[PDB]
């Protein structure tokens, strides 16, 4: 009751919905290493840490070694295009996972704690 | 099973409210309005003709359709409503009775650019699309089915733009296919992305069309930081960039603010431009002082809506000079607390709903107590208070405004005690 | 406290005045037993309104001019299920809530009439798709041929 | 009158409208496809409507009744006062026999035996026109003493002339035994040479209203009001338009009113707020003026039309205003009321159809009246309380049954005719509770006279044409209610009376007369003869022949349906109520 | 009031018209110029009601 | 003239409030020094003439001429002289003092008549019949319109001459 | 007769002072407000150089004089 209204207030329904994109493909990656077992997962329970957001970005964002999309990384520009848009999306990916942290406070979790500065550090390492 | 030409037989008055009250949801395709989701405790954790129909009808849609990548149920649900019932006779009764009442149904049509086309673009409030018709084939069947003897009909002129809804490229592009028609007259407002001094080439290229359309209102921001760009005047008009055209600022007449945090985080809410505006809305700004605006020339409505902060015009302190009474006093001695008769009528049952004394002010000092509140007002009537927070005065609002109802609250728990003088 | 409804069907209905006054239009005729009449709605449909209004007499009642409490209010799942009706005389409840003002059941029936209208099938709205005039057929032949290659 | 008009008008044109290359008549089928004899090959697309037989004359009809309601039963049978200039022989002073009669007659028990009556009974209209009645009550008694006088004082005569309208809003509304019980019936049969046997209702109760209104004017016209602007003048105005000699004579209180608007923008005041630095006598007299000004708005438009010139009211209660909701509501309720309808009414003569949101605000606005009445206090002995509430109570059932008019004619709305019936026996009904002493004379307001006027012009006309068993039930009452008017309006009253007349026999006449098909253009007598008598009634509206006097003594040179229609023209002619 | 009544809109004249009212038409225009001269020339507060409304002599009185 | 910092730091001839380039540079208060103490300069030259309007206005066409004051309640009514101010001079007026005047106007305010009523001499018809109609004494209205008409132009033609 | 004074900027004078009250005086003759409470009847209408020379001047050279 106390955050539910600004929880929806805190966006715009567009940035909502890419968020819903976004962690619940978190959720799945989760899954894939079985991370969190199982067709539904409470709001209590969920893993959430700094190093697991960084290795979904990993696996998911950079590790593009991936031999059935291994190769689109050489270009000047076309690369610079696909790096533009990751890292616009890695900030949308920040985006998406504190505000999934910032439901979980809310929603009891004790594994809902994040350091935020940790993936600052990971943003701007990307952005040197 | 549903029948639907005997819906078609009763009649438009009947036939309006439903589409009223289907809002943006008339396919079964659509998503959760996102709190049932977040009061819950259960997170969504999900096929080859619709495996065809991703290989060939959604790449058209991957500008929009890609932001609702979660449950792909809803997207091989969605192309089939993609097909058919973007052509149905009730969504077509639903744009006569919408262009007639024009935008008092489901509203917000919109410019888009798919069918690699330029048509136009209904989105519901989750920004779903359901139909995208061109100009010509909103003109063709729907307009001229009523288009008879009302010219203004045979005009079409209440469709908003948003760039952020789409490229700066796509803006770009957009522009160029407006200017090749006379689509200048056909739009009704623009609106607002940044999703410190440098406006973004998508609004530069928004300002440099935006005066020649001529047949423009409604103007909506959604960021506070361009919000200061744009409209939070500062005592900046003579600039090259900036600048937001006074002719077309002379052309407008209401003014739509989305969500910032505060007005006078400069120091003053500005519009020493834009005078012929008659209503601002605020949505979803965190905090307001009321006169932290310049309170431009005579914007009769000026609703509010999901507030943070409302401090108020401080009436209270000027109360406290017309008639020169004590503060306490002004609560226990000076309330009548009279509510007649038509205070009853509607229901305002959370706010304490006080009235001066006739008795302890007799007709003079009264009517003078009333014009010190009508000087904080400054020629505007409509109110109205839906979800709001944290008032930091009495509520004070004059009979003869509060009479007809020309205020409207319509939520009230984090507020009480209306003084309504 | 008590008015009469004397409907088309002439079913008098001696009602409490409470009641009388979510007719708005009755509400009205209280400043004009109090016989009036309903020269179309049927007295069935009108008893449907009075159980309607012996429901939600006591309830609280939104400002009727609003968004989250007239278009995002929520319908009443017991008047869901005592509207589960016919779909035609559903329609004559909803007559019957405009010719007596009725607002609140008004919004009430018509949500259930947009949750019935929406959701349903492509199935059938590509069947039910030229039933009224709509289009020239040439228009109708460009939207097959424009899904032709799974239609 | 006639066009096609007919149900449910499609979608999409046919191949014979493609063909036909014209507008798209898109009716069922067409006018114009039926009219090339190929009325089935536009038939054949797709839902062939329905029954060709639901009357699709009667839109077109309704929408020339709204031509004739308003360009007649406001217009036509009231604002034309079709008079001469040579064949009125002049009457130079011509008072100074007749007023001074009424100087004569006036008693001082029969001055302040109206006066008290009209106390409680009328405590809100000189209550919104002047407020105390007990200065009025000082005025009669120094006006014996200002009665013959030699000093007669300008501000002193329009005191005195004051009274005399007073008088007038006093026989206004007295019943006609209390009135033969203070004043005498004889003396003015006996000064005109008249019949004793007149019982004042029998004409000359509203003849002596005049006449007191008349010794207003004989003193005004002393008061040299033209080069002595005040208020009281446009107060004393508000009184008199009161009483029915706006409707009774539309031009001449059409320059009263000219100079009364231009006596009011002389002060050039407009907002009716006591500010901080206003002396609260500024602060009075603004308020008092407020319902002074919006009460001369309620009367600039009920004498609005083609001899209104000059208007005044600017301001919109919905959606360029100069005053408006700057004021609390308390008799300018009396005037959001009315200007409620006068938005109404910039549809009337224009066929262009309003926004039907905006009918629907109107809709909703309706209730805020409603029970803003219900809002004040109570009063069951204090007379002036129950008026003022029947009066308020009446606008809105009026402007509510005029709405629901026009959403029958209009648009058509859901039952909107049977909200018509509902409205008018609702109405009826509050005239029959009042048909009692004590009300009465909540009767005699010009209210009911224009409300009656559309009435029994719109349930006769739609009785012509749909013999309705509602219809038939309320025409009943129409005939009765038609002969049970008050006496208080007069030659209005018998004008209506013969409206009522001619409107049977124009249902008669409809139903000796087919209605001839020629395509989709019908041809019928109610048709050529309405079309006719309105452009007569603005052709005398077309001041030219008053003003072809006014050049000099110049003088100008300007089948079945040819025959009945020109019989009908001089069998129930319109030229009985004229004037 | 009285000129207003009598309905004056044209101030040329026209050839489907009454010829007594087409030449009247500018048979008044010149007591239209005039009214408009005293319109004009008596500006005053006391004068508040106005009327701007917007042979080779006559129009050219009102021209200055 | 410019101002005191378009004198001393030799700036843009800058009528502005207090310049638009020496406020920025920091000197907003420093600028004002542009125009109980006296003064004798031409400074007044700009600064008063616009009130002159006011009076132009409101003195000279309204107070001298138009500015009325009345009576109300010392007047008396017209009751007083109700037609003797009438009757009195329309009997003494007589054939010479209408058709004297009247060749007044019509030899010397062509443009009058002209500019209201057409010809004088079809006005002549009236007058010529005035003397069937000064001892007519029941009138119609348009007579009587006829009446007031041209005594107006009786009235007129006194004063010219 | 007066030498021209200010506040440094705002001239004043006794010619200054008495161009105000000319129009204003004569403006206040033009309100009309105080008639229309003698129309509402019983309600009662009520209403250095630079100090003594205007005082002067105003009163000989009395400017009301131009209501006969
Ligand atoms: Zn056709
Ligand atoms: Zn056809
Ligand atoms: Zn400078």
């Amino acid at each position: 009751e106390d955050r539910f209204q600004e929880l929806v207030d805190s966006l715009k329904p567009r940035t909502a919905h890419q968020y819903k994109t976004y962690y619940t493909k978190y959720i799945q990656w989760c899954q894939l290493n079985q991370i969190i077992p199982t067709n539904s997962v409470p709001y209590k329970d969920l893993p959430i840490s700094a190093e697991l957001i960084h290795w979904f970005l990993l696996d998911t964002l950079i590790t593009d070694d991936k031999p059935g999309e291994k190769r689109e990384e050489t270009e000047d520009l076309d690369e610079e295009e696909e790096n533009s848009f990751k890292i616009a999306t890695l900030k949308k990916i920040i985006g998406s996972l504190n505000f999934l942290s910032k439901l979980c406070k809310v929603h009891e979790n004790p594994n809902a704690n994040i350091d935020t500065k940790y993936l600052e550090s990971v943003t701007k390492l990307h952005t040197h | 099973s549903f029948n639907p030409v005997r819906f078609l037989e009763l009649p438009i008055d009947i036939r309006k409210e439903v589409y009223f009250h289907l809002d943006g949801n008339f396919c079964g395709a659509h998503p959760y309005p996102i709190d049932i989701l977040y009061k819950s405790n259960d997170v969504e954790l999900p096929s080859k003709r619709s495996k065809k129909l991703l290989r060939y009808m959604y790449p058209v849609f991957a500008t929009y359709l890609n932001i609702f990548e979660y449950s792909p149920q809803l997207i091989e649900k969605w192309l089939e409503y993609a097909f058919w019932l973007r052509y149905d006779c009730l969504v077509l009764d639903c744009f006569k009775v919408n262009h007639l009442y024009d935008g008092t149904l489901i509203d917000a049509l919109e410019w888009t650019y798919l069918d690699n086309e330029l048509r136009l673009a209904y989105f519901n409030k989750a920004s779903m699309l359901e139909v995208w018709y061109t100009f010509k084939e909103y003109k063709k069947w729907v307009i001229d089915s009523v288009a008879f003897d009302e010219l203004d009909l045979l005009n079409v002129s209440n469709i908003q733009f948003n760039i952020d809804n789409l490229t700066p490229q796509l803006v770009d592009k957009c522009l160029s296919i407006l200017e090749q028609k006379d689509l200048f007259a056909t739009i009704g407002e623009v609106q607002f992305g940044q999703d410190n001094q440098l406006t973004s080439i998508s609004v530069i290229r928004t300002i440099r069309s935006m005066e020649s359309m001529k047949s423009l209102r409604k103007i909506t921001v959604r960021g506070e930081k361009l919000y200061e760009l744009l409209i939070n005047f500062h005592g900046f008009r003579d600039n090259p960039g900036k600048t937001i055209s006074y002719i077309v600022k002379r052309r407008i007449n209401e003014i739509r603010l989305s969500r910032m945090n505060q007005i006078s985080r400069t120091g003053l809410a500005d519009f020493t431009r834009w005078d012929n505006l008659q209503k601002l809305v605020l949505s979803r700004v965190a905090y307001i002082d009321l006169n932290s605006i310049v309170f431009p020339k005579n914007f009769k409505s000026l609703t509010m809506k999901r507030v943070s902060k409302i401090k108020w015009w401080n009436i209270e302190e000027n109360i406290l000079k017309e008639l020169k009474v004590d503060k306490r006093t002004f609560k226990s001695l000076y309330i009548k607390e009279d509510d007649s008769k038509f205070t009853k009528f509607f229901n305002l049952r959370h706010t304490r709903i006080k009235e001066l004394d006739k008795s302890e002010i007799n007709q003079i000092t009264y009517l003078r107590c009333q014009a010190i509140v009508w000087l904080s007002f400054r020629t505007l009537n409509h109110i109205k208070l839906q979800n709001v927070s944290e008032v930091f005065n009495n509520i004070i609002v004059p009979r003869a405004l509060f009479d007809s109802k020309r205020v409207e609250i319509y939520r009230c728990e984090k507020i009480s005690q209306v003084l309504v003088i | 406290s008590n008015v009469v409804l004397v409907s088309g069907e002439g079913e008098r209905f001696t009602v409490d005045k409470k009641i009388a006054e979510r007719s708005l239009l009755l509400k009205n005729y209280l400043n004009d037993e109090i016989v009036m009449p309903v020269p179309n709605v049927r007295s069935s449909v009108l008893q449907k309104v009075i159980e309607w209004a012996e429901h939600h007499r006591d309830s609280n009642f939104p400002d009727e001019d609003d968004d989250d409490s007239r278009k995002s209010a929520p319908v009443d799942s017991w008047d869901r299920e005592f509207l589960k009706v016919d779909q035609e005389m559903l329609y004559e409840i909803i007559l019957a809530a405009n010719y007596l003002n009725i607002k609140p059941l008004l919004d009430a029936g018509c949500k259930v009439v947009a949750e019935m209208i929406r959701g349903r099938s492509p199935e059938e709205i590509r069947r039910t798709f030229n039933i009224v005039n709509d289009f020239t057929p040439e228009e109708e032949a460009a939207i097959r041929r424009e899904n032709e290659w799974a239609e | 009158m006639f066009n096609r008009t007919t149900q449910l008008k499609s979608k999409h044109p046919c191949s014979v409208c493609t063909r036909r290359k014209v507008k798209c008549d898109r009716m069922i089928p067409c006018g114009n496809c039926r009219k090339r004899g190929q009325d089935s090959e536009c038939m054949k697309s797709t839902k062939l409507i329905t029954a060709s037989s639901s009357k699709e004359y009667l839109p077109d009809l309704l929408l020339f009744w709204q031509n004739y309601e308003y360009w007649i039963t406001n217009i036509g049978l009231y604002k034309t006062k079709q008079r001469d200039l040579t064949r009125t022989p002049a009457n130079l002073d011509t008072d100074t026999e007749e007023c001074m009669f009424w100087m004569n007659y006036l008693q001082k028990d029969q001055s302040f035996q109206l006066m008290n009556f009209a106390m409680e009974n009328l405590g809100a209209l000189y209550f919104g026109s002047i407020g105390d009645i007990s200065e009025l009550y000082l005025r009669v008694e120094q006006y014996w003493d200002r009665r013959a006088d030699k000093n007669h004082s300008v501000d002193g005569k329009y005191w005195d002339a004051l009274i005399w309208s007073v008088f007038t809003m006093c026989i206004y509304y007295m019943p006609v035994e209390k009135l033969a019980e203070i004043f005498s019936v004889y003396p003015l049969h006996e000064y005109l040479g008249s019949n004793k046997r007149l019982n004042w209702e029998d004409g000359m109760q509203l003849v002596m209203c005049q006449n007191f209104a008349r010794c207003s004017l004989f003193q005004l016209k002393q008061c040299d009001f033209m080069a002595h602007p005040d208020i009281r003048l446009v107060q004393a105005y508000l009184i008199l338009a009161t009483t029915t000699f706006p409707y009774d004579e539309p031009l001449l209180a059409n320059s009263l009113l000219t100079q009364c608007i231009h006596t009011f923008k002389n002060f050039h005041v407009d907002d009716f707020r006591p500010l901080l630095n206003d002396d609260p006598v500024e602060s009075i007299a603004k308020v008092t003026l407020g319902r002074i000004f919006y009460r001369l708005c309620g009367c600039d438009y009920l004498q609005s039309g083609p001899r209104k010139p000059i208007a005044l009211h600017t301001e919109v209660s919905s959606l360029n205003v100069d005053v408006y909701r700057e004021e609390n509501s308390t008799e300018v309720l009396y005037w959001k009321i009315i200007s409620l309808d006068r938005d109404l009414d910039q549809y009337l003569n224009k066929s262009s159809k309003p926004p039907l949101k905006t009918l629907d605000a109107i809709r909703r606005e309706l209730d805020i009246f409603q029970y803003k009445v219900d809002s004040l206090e109570e009063d069951f002995r204090s007379n002036n309380s129950r008026f003022q509430k029947f009066i308020a109570l009446f606008q809105i059932s009026t402007v509510s049954w005029k709405l629901f008019k026009m959403y029958l004619i209009y648009y058509d709305t859901a039952d909107s005719l049977l909200k018509v019936i509902h409205y008018s026996k609702v109405i009826i009904s509050l005239i029959v509770n009042n048909f009692h002493a004590k009300s009465e004379f909540f009767n005699r307001h010009p209210m009911v006279m224009q409300t009656i006027t559309r009435v029994v012009s719109f349930i006769s006309f739609y009785q012509i044409f749909v013999e309705s068993a509602a219809v038939k039930q309320l025409l009943v009452d129409l005939t009765e209610l038609t002969a049970n008017l008050p006496t208080i309006f007069g030659s209005k009253l018998d004008k209506l009376v013969y409206l009522t007349e001619r409107l049977s026999k124009l249902k008669l006449l409809w139903d000796k007369v087919q209605l001839l098909d020629s395509g989709d253009s019908f041809y019928h007598p109610v048709f050529k003869i309405l079309q006719n008598d309105i452009k007569i009634i603005e052709l005398k509206n077309d001041e030219m022949f008053s003003l072809i006097k006014g050049l000099g003594s110049l003088v100008p040179l300007n089948s079945d349906f040819r025959t009945i229609v020109e019989e009908f023209q001089s069998e129930y002619n319109i030229s009985d109520i004229l004037s």
